[PDB]
Order: structure tokens, then sequence, then C-alpha cells
């Protein structure tokens, strides 16, 4: 029988080979990486089928491989917990990563080192699988830092470009801040509960106190901000787009960003008992949703706009998760639908960039609808899913999240619902702007660009991603199949129904329509300008990512450099200064004493006659003085 | 029973003597003989470890003989889990350093042509003295070799090494020797106190006897005298293991010495300091160590953060690595002095992992520096394009020093941090900031050196940066393999470390705090 850990072994081993075989595997390495990803997908599907063939607690698969860190009371044993929640992430990650690998075959076909790129992709998939499968928070941390490393490597690909290297470094550092927060969380968990595994943690979760649980939840939320790119750690997404488009697709659709939401939901027991932590998570989700929606409207680059949209969607998912069990299942469903349609959108954007001679500016593109019919269709399907057309997948998930936010009740519920509605409207506006500037209007192409249809290898993944963006949302929402599936592990909940569901759906549709009409008037009725138009202070602020980078450069880069200079000065002048002063004192005293060696025999005789000092000392020894 | 530890520590010294006695014309044969001696020492260490039973008595392979009864010191060897870990580290590393420094002594002239023989003999002598210090179960014997090991390393830095080698060697030897002399004051005080106590027949240096006497309570001593003795021991070990602010000697010696010698210093030699804290400071003076725990914990945390910041601020690659190592010793001492099973086991495993990781990173940086002619970080750029393997191995080593979970150091750092939090949460958080600072000073250096457009003269010119030669791969691959193995499956190390740590904590009346 196939053990669960194969899911991790198949990709990682592939990566290992692709990393060690080197040039010998450069000709066929991508094939091996794709095969490893596909095998992981097959194993995940088989495990999901086995879980379906089981009922109740038998659905989840818990498997402890070996004792890992048996130090005193820690006794952490490496183990995987493929539960109803874990299997959904496993399937999403494996399928989307396999599709992205297939797409990368063609996307990286003309670029050397494709074998190394696929090695990094396989390592990324293995890290994500370990993150979602680990039955304890220490294995979760292992997968977490592995995902961080893989994101650094992939974003850092094309190392000859300084921007790519800087983006990789920034991504890893921001991820590592959240990792440090999660490390504080684990230390608190061990100190208070004495255990790190999910089972023991959640068994002891009811104890401790509101303050301790809130601290744990807040640190986990910081970690998620690190991964999920929530404020204030949301600044690294924009620069990460310097990497290959498949990297952006994989990061935003699954694994990297999905990790924060997975951490929040898997930690559901803690947040349920920590209302203050849930409030913090909700605030972060709403704020980052609004910030990403605002930033996206200004980005003139397809990659940057897609990154802002991903940030906004992750914010919506985070708000749903922080809403407690009422939104946890809806959060997971929206995460899956986002994986699908965001991956489709990123693949379409990569196809456009490849056709546009790697052009990334949305202003240069235009009227591509006829130029790339397959890419246009895939991008439009993902666009409909993201906007949330009733047939599209995103419609059901976003509607459920908004309904939960509104049903949170009171001032908090009203604020969350208003934030969600504004986010939906801004998302519609930004996505419509991007789509119109890309596929509609005059060509605006430059440098004699000659767009061509993407090959079948990059195309089939696009069609499958569009099919997912069309179907998965309904397939999961209609009848509450996903909600019932997550019920046994995720906290069950009833419906408050603060407002009629049809009312919320109509409001969402009206907001989306208003945004679409505004975007059409701005960029469809009015020809798309070829240059960045001026605008209100808000427009430039969004163009600068709401100064999010500048703040980081203003506070931490500058403050960090100040602290570094201060410490270097302390080392060179204070710490080393004490030893230098000691040496100077010794040398000065040595010179002074050497001056006593006058060289005159009579001076030496005087020093000897100083033996009067010895005489007086001996005499006074009895004088008691 | 065969005197396994005696052979273990004697073989390096005898091999050094033979190597230095070889004629000048046998330089290559001298290198091979030194490597063979190192491999024989590694085999001896392997058999000792295999025969070592972690479930058995605390000390094993014990050899005991009368050496200087007049001083109350005996030739007593014996290896515990803590000692065995460092012994294995030293034994495995020394051959790798030898094959790394294969040609480091080639350009040195004079010395009757014994430059290669002298370098190899000094390295082997350092290995032997470090090993005997690790296995010694007598305070005076351990002090003798803890201080003696400085001289071979002092020669190894001053001889060979960079232009400023002389000043660096002087600063090294004088810092460490001032500390060792303070240890001598403390050791003589310990002898005097033991002589004045009825617990022993006379002034004694048998570590086991003194530890048992203090633990049982028979050897009660005035807490002020114990505090002073502990202060002397801790000061000596703090200069040896670069505890902040006593670190200032380490950067110059590490940068000026050859990469193999610098690694031997920081990776292997300096560990004897931290190990010294773990075996003696805590067990000879449990009361004084407990009393001073706040101060030493604060110093270790400040060392972590301060060394990380300085490494961020450095412009020389090798000096950056040296400050990284200073911060890592900060972690080691923090884990040692928190007096927690998790903390101490993590600190020992960290000694191991840091030895390996610093060896790998420093040796790779040394290879790169040799390829070019400058240690300046800004002097490089886009090195990944020209030497993919060199850049990849450097990245892996940095990730190890960065404490990724997939690599060994994280397991230790985590374990240390965990242990620190259960007793000093604020100190734990302050140290945890080093997780971010390490990402900074590793990845920024990687960005500055290996990424971006290929800097002039790196891929072309008279001194292009060619990829690693097979010998450098022989050096690097084992270190990366150990990092990966101890990251994925650290248990084999912990199984040895955990018992010894428990015996240590049991000895000092300390226990892991019960969870809330
Ligand atoms: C709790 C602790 C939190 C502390 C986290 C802070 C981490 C360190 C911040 C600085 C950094 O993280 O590192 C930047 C430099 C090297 O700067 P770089 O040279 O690498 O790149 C520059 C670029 O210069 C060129 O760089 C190459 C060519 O040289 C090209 O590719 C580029 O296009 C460009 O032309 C460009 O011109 C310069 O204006 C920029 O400074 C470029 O960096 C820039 O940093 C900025 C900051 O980033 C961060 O994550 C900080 C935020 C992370 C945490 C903040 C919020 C967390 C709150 C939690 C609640 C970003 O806006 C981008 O990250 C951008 O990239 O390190 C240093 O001095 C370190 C000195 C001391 C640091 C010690 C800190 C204690």
């Amino acid at each position: 029988w196939l053990p669960v850990w194969l899911l991790i072994a198949l990709p990682a081993a592939g990566a290992t080979i692709l990393l060690l075989a080197g040039r010998r595997s450069d000709r066929w390495g991508h094939l091996l990486g794709c095969a490893m990803s596909l095998a992981a997908f097959a194993v995940g599907t088989v495990l999901f089928a086995g879980m379906l063939g089981r009922s109740g607690e038998e659905r989840a698969v818990h498997e402890a491989l070996f004792s890992w860190v048996p130090v005193g009371g820690l006794q952490v044993d490496f183990g995987l917990q493929l539960d109803q929640l874990s299997v959904c992430f496993v399937l999403l990650i494996t399928g989307v990563g396999s599709l992205i690998h297939i797409y990368s075959i063609g996307y990286m076909a003309e670029d050397p080192d494709r074998r190394r790129f696929f090695a990094y992709l396989n390592l990324f998939l293995a890290a994500m699988l370990l993150l979602v499968l680990a039955d304890n928070y220490l294995g979760l941390y292992a997968g977490w830092e592995g995902v961080g490393l893989a994101s650094y490597l992939l974003i850092g690909f094309w190392s000859h470009k300084p921007s790519a290297a800087t983006a990789a470094k920034k991504a890893f550092v921001v991820n590592r801040v959240g990792d440090m927060g999660l490390a504080i969380a684990l230390m608190i968990m061990f100190a208070t509960i004495g255990s790190i595994s999910f089972a023991g943690v959640f068994a002891a979760a009811p104890g401790l106190s509101e303050a301790t649980l809130s601290a744990i939840g807040l640190l986990l939320l910081l970690g998620a901000c690190g991964k999920s790119a929530q404020v204030p750690l949301q600044s690294w997404l924009g620069d990460a787009m310097e990497g290959p488009t498949p990297v952006s697709a994989l990061i935003h659709a699954a694994t990297m960003v999905t990790a924060g939401v997975y951490l929040i939901v898997r930690s559901g027991p803690i947040f349920d008992l920590a209302p203050t932590a849930q409030t913090g998570v909700v605030i972060v989700g709403a704020v980052t949703l609004l910030f990403g929606a605002i930033i996206g409207c200004a980005k003139d680059d397809i990659k940057k706009a897609l990154a802002a949209s991903t940030m906004s969607q992750i914010g919506y998912m985070v708000l749903a998760a922080g809403l407690g069990p009422a939104g946890y299942a809806f959060a997971i469903m929206h995460l899956l639908t986002h994986g699908f349609f965001k991956a489709g959108l990123f693949l379409g954007a990569g196809s456009v960039m490849h056709a546009m001679n790697d052009e990334v500016n949305m202003r240069r593109y235009g009227g591509l609808r006829k130029v790339l019919p397959v890419t246009f269709a895939t991008f439009g399907l993902g666009y409909l899913a993201i906007i949330g057309v009733p047939p599209l997948a995103g419609f059901f998930s976003k509607d459920g999240i908004i309904e939960a936010a509104l049903g949170a009740g009171g001032a908090r519920g009203v604020i969350l619902g208003g934030a969600a509605i504004l986010g939906a409207g801004i998302t519609a506006f930004y996505m419509t702007r991007v789509m119109l500037m890309t596929f509609f209007g005059e060509k605006r192409w430059a440098a004699n660009s000659h767009p061509h249809e993407a090959p079948a290898v990059m195309t089939w993944p696009m069609i499958l991603l569009a099919v997912g963006s069309v179907v998965s949302g309904g397939a999961l929402a209609i009848g509450g199949t996903l909600s019932h599936w997550l019920e046994p592990v995720v906290g069950t909940h009833e419906a408050h129904h603060a407002v009629p569901v049809w009312v919320v759906t109509a409001i969402v549709l009206a907001v989306v329509a208003v945004g679409i009409a505004v975007a059409y008037r701005m960029y469809a009725r009015q020809a798309v300008p070829e240059e960045v138009p001026e605008g209100s202070a808000l427009t430039v602020a969004a163009r600068r990512d709401l100064y999010g980078d500048a703040f980081n450069e203003a506070v931490f880069m500058r403050g960090g450099q100040t602290l570094t200079a201060a410490m270097v000065t302390v080392d060179d002048k204070a710490v080393d200064g004490t030893a230098g002063g000691l040496a100077a004192l010794v040398s000065r005293t040595s010179d002074a004493l050497r001056q006593v060696q006058t060289g005159f025999a009579r001076s030496y005789a005087l020093s000897m006659l100083g033996g009067s000092a010895l005489v007086v000392a001996a005499i006074l020894a009895v004088q008691l003085w | 029973t065969f005197p396994w530890l005696t052979v273990l520590w004697a073989v390096p010294v005898v091999g050094a003597a033979v190597v230095i006695l070889l004629p000048a014309a046998q330089q290559v044969l001298a290198k091979w003989l030194a490597l063979a001696v190192s491999v024989l020492t590694l085999a001896v260490t392997a058999v000792v470890a295999i025969g070592f039973d972690p479930a058995a008595a605390q000390y094993q392979f014990v050899e005991s003989h009368r050496w200087i009864p007049s001083f109350g010191t005996g030739y007593i060897l014996g290896v515990d889990g803590i000692a065995l870990a460092l012994v294995v580290l030293t034994a495995v590393l020394v051959p790798l350093l030898i094959i790394a420094g294969w040609n480091d002594a080639s350009r040195q002239t004079g010395l009757a042509g014994r430059s290669v023989q002298a370098y190899l003999a000094l390295t082997l002598a350092v290995e032997g003295m470090v090993l005997m210090s690790l296995v010694a179960l007598d305070i005076l014997l351990f002090y003798v070799f803890f201080e003696a090991m400085l001289i071979p390393m002092y020669f190894l830095i001053g001889g060979f090494g960079g232009e400023n080698r002389s000043r660096a060697a002087v600063k090294f030897l004088l810092y460490n020797l001032f500390g060792g002399l303070i240890m001598l004051a403390a050791v003589i005080g310990l002898y005097v106190v033991t002589a004045g106590s009825d617990a022993f027949a006379a002034g004694t240096f048998d570590f086991r006897e003194i530890v048992a006497a203090v633990s049982s309570g028979e050897f009660a001593v005035n807490p002020a005298i114990m505090n002073f003795l502990f202060l002397g021991f801790m000061f000596a070990f703090a200069v040896k293991a670069p505890l902040w602010p006593f670190h200032r000697w380490l950067p110059d010696a590490a940068v000026e010495a050859t990469p193999a010698s610098a690694v031997l210093m920081m990776a292997v030699m300096d560990k004897v300091g931290t190990f010294g804290m773990l075996r003696y400071c805590l067990q000879l003076f449990p009361d004084a160590s407990t009393y001073f725990r706040p101060v030493v914990i604060t110093l270790a945390a400040i060392g972590i953060v301060y060394g990380a910041v300085l490494a961020i601020g450095q412009t020389d690659v090798m000096r950056l690595i040296a400050y990284t190592s200073i911060s890592h010793f900060g972690f080691i001492i923090l884990g040692i002095f928190v007096m927690t099973s998790q903390g101490q086991s993590g600190s020992t495993l960290y000694m191991i992992n840091h030895g390996i990781s610093t060896a790998a990173l420093f040796l790779i940086a040394g290879f790169l520096v040799s390829r070019r002619g400058s240690r300046l970080i800004d002097s490089y750029g886009g090195v990944q394009k020209v030497a993919p393997v060199l850049a990849g191995t450097f990245l892996v080593a940095g990730l190890a020093t960065l404490s990724l979970p997939g690599l060994a150091p994280f397991i230790s750092e985590f374990l240390v941090l965990i242990g620190t939090f259960t007793r000093y949460p604020v100190v734990a958080v302050f140290a945890a900031t080093a997780l971010v600072l390490s990402a900074v000073y590793i990845l920024w250096t990687y960005q500055r050196m290996m990424t971006g457009p290929v800097r002039d003269g790196i891929g072309d010119g008279d001194r292009p940066v060619r990829d690693l030669v097979p010998r450098e791969l022989v050096v690097v691959a084992p270190l990366l393999a150990l990092l990966l193995v101890l990251g994925i499956y650290p248990k084999p190390a912990l199984d040895v470390i955990n018992p010894a740590v428990e015996h240590t904590l049991t000895t000092i009346g300390q226990t892991d705090p019960e969870p809330t």
C-alpha cells in the first residue's frame, strides 16, 4: 500500500537528482521533474480516494515515521497528518504544480538551466507538501522554511538580473520575519503545553489562558502575514515578479501564499479559543485586502497587478479564516478557487509576456484578444472567476466569505461586510482595467512585436486551469460538499443569516457591475493612454505601492543601517578600545620604568639604598601599621 | 582494556612529530602522511563512538594513571556524550581541513623547506591537543592542554596567513593566554580549597571526584570563593569561546589566517571553550553558575545579536563569517547556561552543527577568495554565472548557517531557543531576532557576490573565478552531507547527547521546567 510520506518523497527526490545530476541531466531533467510532480498528484488523488472510502475519524491518515527530536520533554516525532483539511491542500498543490511544471516545459524551453529551474520547482512542491502534511508544528515549520527557501531560489532565478536577486533576498527576509514570529509561537506552545504536535496542542488548547492563546494566535498571524503577504509584510510580493512567470503562478496560486491561510485554519482550535487573536486576524485580512485592491488599480504591469490581486484575495481569505469556523470552510473553498483561477491568470500573463518579447507593461499591450485566442480565452475565464460571475467559481466562494463577514454581527460585522464589498468593487475595477488594457483597444505594441499563439504544452495547462476556475467553486459550494468535508476537522457552524443570501449576492453583483462600468468608461470608451497619466495623490501613492516599500526602506533599511554603523563603531572604538587602552597603558608604564634604568651605577645604588623601605616595612610590621 | 583514548589523542601528536621530521623533499609524501594520520585518528574516534554506550555509565573508555601526584593531578581520560560529540567533530573535520589546506603552505619560503611539513605538523598537533583536552577528566590536565593548544595555533596563524598575520597571531595568543592564566589562578584556588576540605585526601584535580563531592554536599565551600573560581573559569572559556565582548581577537585571526587554520580555530578549537563551560563551569560550581546565569545569559544573547549586526556591517567576506561564528557561539553559550535539557542538548548539537557549517562556509569563501585576490564583498559579482558549483555550495553553507530546518543547525538553534524560552522568554525572543539577522547577513552577501552582472576580472582577466576543483569538492561534499543528515535525522547525535546532558543536569540540581 502507498504510504502518505511518498507525497513528499517523490518531488524532493526528483529535486535532489536534478540538483546533483547537474549538466548530465540538463537535457531531460525537466521531464523528470514533471514526472515527479505528476506522480505526487497521482499519489494525492489515490490518498483522497482512500479517505473518501473511509468515514468519520477514519477519513484522516495519521502516520508517524520516526522519532525526530527526542530531547527530554520535547519528544517530537516526525509525523504526517493527512486530514480532510490537509488532503484538499495536497490535491490543490499537486495538481496546480503539475500543471505549472507542464507549462514551464515550454515557458523555459528557450532558456538554459531549465533543469535547475525544475529542480527548484520540485523542491518547492516538496516543501509545500511537507508544510501541509506535517502532523506537528515543528514539521510545519520545516515545510515553512523550505517553502521560503524555494521561493528565494525561484525568485532568485535569472541571477544575472540584480532586480531578481534583490527580490529574492527581500522575499526571504520578509518570510523569515514571519518565521521568527512562528518560532516564538512554537516556543510559547512548548513552554505552556509541553508538546508541539497538533494532537497534544489542541487537546491542551482549552487550558492555558485567553492571553496566552491570543499571543500564540497573533504570532501565527504574523507568520501568515510573512507567507500570506499580509501587511506589514505584504511588500515583498511586488518585487517577486522579477522571477519567471511560472514561479509567480505557483507562489500565488498555491504553496507560498496559501501557507498563511493553511496555518490559520489548521490552527483553528487556537483561534477559536482566542477571540482577540481572531480579531487581529480579521483586521489584518480586511486591511490587506483593501491595500492590495488599491495598489492593483495603479499597477501598470501585468505581473504587479496580478500580485496586488493575489494580495487582495489572500486578504479576503484571511478575513474569512479569522471570522472563526463560520468562515474557515468558506476560506478554504475560496483558497482552492483562487488557486485555480489565479494560476490560470498568471499562466495567461506569462503567455502574453512571451508573445510580447517579455514585455510586462500593460500600456504596451492591447488588442491582444484576437492575437492570442487561446491565451485570451484562458485569461478571460480566470478573469470571470476572479470577478465572481454567478457561473464562475469565485462567485460562490466570495459570496460565502462576504456572507460570513456580514453575519459576524454588530459593528465588527458591518465593518467587515463594508470592507469586503469595497474590496470586491476595487477588484472588479482593477481586473477590468488590466483586461481591457491587455486584450482590447488599439494594439499599442512596440518594437515590432509579433505575438504568436502559445504552444500546446503551455496551452493545455491554461485550459485545465480555466476549467477549474469555471467548475471548482460551484462543485465545492453547491450542496455544501466542501463545508461538510471540512466539518469533521474544521469547526462546525450554523448560519446566522443576518441578511438574505440573495440580498448579499445582488449587492456583490451591483458592486462588480459598477466597477466594470467605471473601468470600461476609463479605458474602453476612452482610449488607453500610452504614458502613465498623472492623478491625485492617491494614484501616485498606489503607484508606489502605498509607500509600503518606502516605509520599509524608511524605517528598517535606514534604521537598520544606523544600528549597524553604531555597533561597528562600538566594536572598533569601544570593545577593541578597552584592549587598545590596556596595551597603551602597559607600553607607557614600560617606557616610564625603562626611564628608571638611567644607566648610572650611582642611581642604581640609590635604588638599592631604598632598602630603607624594606627596613621600615619590617620595623612597622610589628608597629601594627 | 585497550587505552583507546590515549591512542586517540597520541596519534595526531606522533604523526605531527613524524611529519615535521620528514625531509624537505618529501612534501607530497608529507601531505599524504598527515592525511593518513588524520584518517587513523578518525578511525579511532569511530571505534570509540561505536563502542560508546549512551545508556551505560556517564564516562566510558576511562583510562587512569598517576601522572603528577605531587600536584594532585592524574592522567585521567574518559569520554561522555558531550565530549564524544566534540571528539567526533574534531576527528572528522581535521582530515577535511588537511585536504582543504593541501596547498596553503606552498608559497611560504625559507624554513629549511619544511613549510608544508610544518603546516601539517601544526595542524595535527592542534588536533591532538584538542582531542586530549576533550577527553581529559582532570582539571589540571584539561587546563594544561587547553592552554597548550594555543601555541600550535598561534604558530599556524603567525606563520602562513595574510600580510597582517603577525598582529592577528599576537592578539589571538595574548587574549587566549590572558584568559588561560586567569583560569590558572582559578585552578590553583580550586586546588587550595580542595586541600582545605576534608572531602579529599589532599588537594585534588580528579574531575569526577570533585564533582561527586560537590554534588553530594560534602565539599561545601564558601559561595564567594566558588563565585571567584567560576568567574575565572568562565572568563577563560569566554575568551576561548568568543563570548561577547571578549570576541575582538577572533575576527582578525580568522581573516588573517589561512582558511583551514581559521576553521580549525573557530569550528573546532574555540568549541573547547563552550565545552569547557558545559563540563566544568556548571559541574564544579553549580551554585556560582546558577547565581551568574542571568549575566552570562544576557552576555550570550548580546553576543548573538551584536555579532549578527557586525556581520551585517562587515565588508570583508571572511570577517563576516567570523562574526557569524561569534553569534553562533553566542547561541551555544546561551543554550549551555540556561541549564535546560533542551537548552544544553541543543547547545551541544549546535557545537557540532556550527563546527560543520562554519567549516563549510568559511572554506568555500576561502576557495573563492583564493580564486580572486581580495576578500572584499564588493570585489565580487555574478560569481554564480562563472562557477555554478562554487555558488551553489556557498548557498547551501549559508543556508546551514542561516539555520534552515532542512539543514542541521536549525535543529540545534531551535532546541536552544526552545530551552531558553521556558526560563527566559525575553532572552529567547531577543535571540530569535537573530533568525532574521542571519537571513540578512547571509543572503545579502550572496546577492552582493554571486548574483548580478559578472564583475570585471571574475569571468575573464588574469585571475578568473574558475569553478571548484575536485579536491575542493572532496572537502565540501562531506560537510554538506553531514549538514543534510544531521538536519533530517539528528536523533543519532541526540541519543548520545541527551543522556550526558541529563547526567549533567542531575549533577547540578537542575531540571526542565514543568509546562504550565
Ligand atoms: C523585527 C525586525 C525587522 C527588521 C527587518 C529589516 C531587515 C533589513 C532591511 C534592509 C534589507 O532588507 O536589505 C537592504 C540592504 C541592501 O539593499 P540592496 O542593495 O540589496 O537593495 C536595495 C536597492 O539597491 C540596489 O540593490 C541591487 C543592486 O545593488 C539592485 O538589484 C536593486 O534593484 C537596487 O538597485 C535599492 O536601490 C535601495 O533603495 C533599497 O534599499 C533596496 O533594498 C530595499 O530594502 C527595503 C527593505 O527591505 C526589507 O525587507 C525591510 C522590511 C522587512 C520588515 C519590515 C516590516 C516588518 C514589521 C513586522 C511587524 C525594501 O524596500 C526592499 O527590500 C528593497 O530591495 O541591506 C542592508 O543594508 C541591511 C542593513 C541593516 C539591516 C538590519 C536590520 C535590523
